[PDB]
């Protein structure tokens, strides 16, 4: 339920993905929340790091 | 250089002496790798690697 608490979906983007800005990740830009979701679903497109 | 397609490992060997422990003043440190179903292990060295 999302009414309480500002729930951001990660759908294909981890958070450090999207820290970082995987092209696909760009919609999450500068965007705060209150509670991330992680997805199973979720790849990295981009160049290789750890 | 050992190395995973998730992480990576890499380490210098650094010379110098050590006080000798069974007459060996050498020493050896040892490190793991653990590799997940469908990733794939690789070792890079040029030296100094007891594989
Ligand atoms: C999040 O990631 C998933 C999986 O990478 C994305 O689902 C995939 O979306 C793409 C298009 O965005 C689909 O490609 C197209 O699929 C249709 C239907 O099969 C086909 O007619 C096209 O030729 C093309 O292949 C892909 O099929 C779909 N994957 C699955 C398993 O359904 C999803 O779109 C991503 N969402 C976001 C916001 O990034
Ligand atoms: C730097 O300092 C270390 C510490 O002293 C040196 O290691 C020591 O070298 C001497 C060489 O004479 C070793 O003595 C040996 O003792 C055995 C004991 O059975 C004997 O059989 C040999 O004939 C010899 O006398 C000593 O064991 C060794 N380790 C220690 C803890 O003293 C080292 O050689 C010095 N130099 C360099 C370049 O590292």
């Amino acid at each position: 339920c999302d009414s309480p608490h500002q729930i951001l979906d990660g759908e294909n983007c981890t958070l450090i993905d999207a820290l970082l800005g995987d092209p696909q990740c760009d919609g999450f830009q500068n965007k705060k929340w209150d509670l991330f979701v992680e997805r199973s679903k979720a790849y990295s497109n981009c160049y290789p790091y750890d | 250089t050992v190395s995973t397609k998730r992480s990576q490992q890499a380490v210098i060997p650094n010379i110098g002496s050590r006080p000798r422990i069974r007459d060996i003043p050498s020493r050896i440190s040892i490190y793991w790798t653990i590799v997940k179903p469908g990733d794939i292990l690789l070792i890079n060295s040029t030296g100094n690697l007891i594989a």
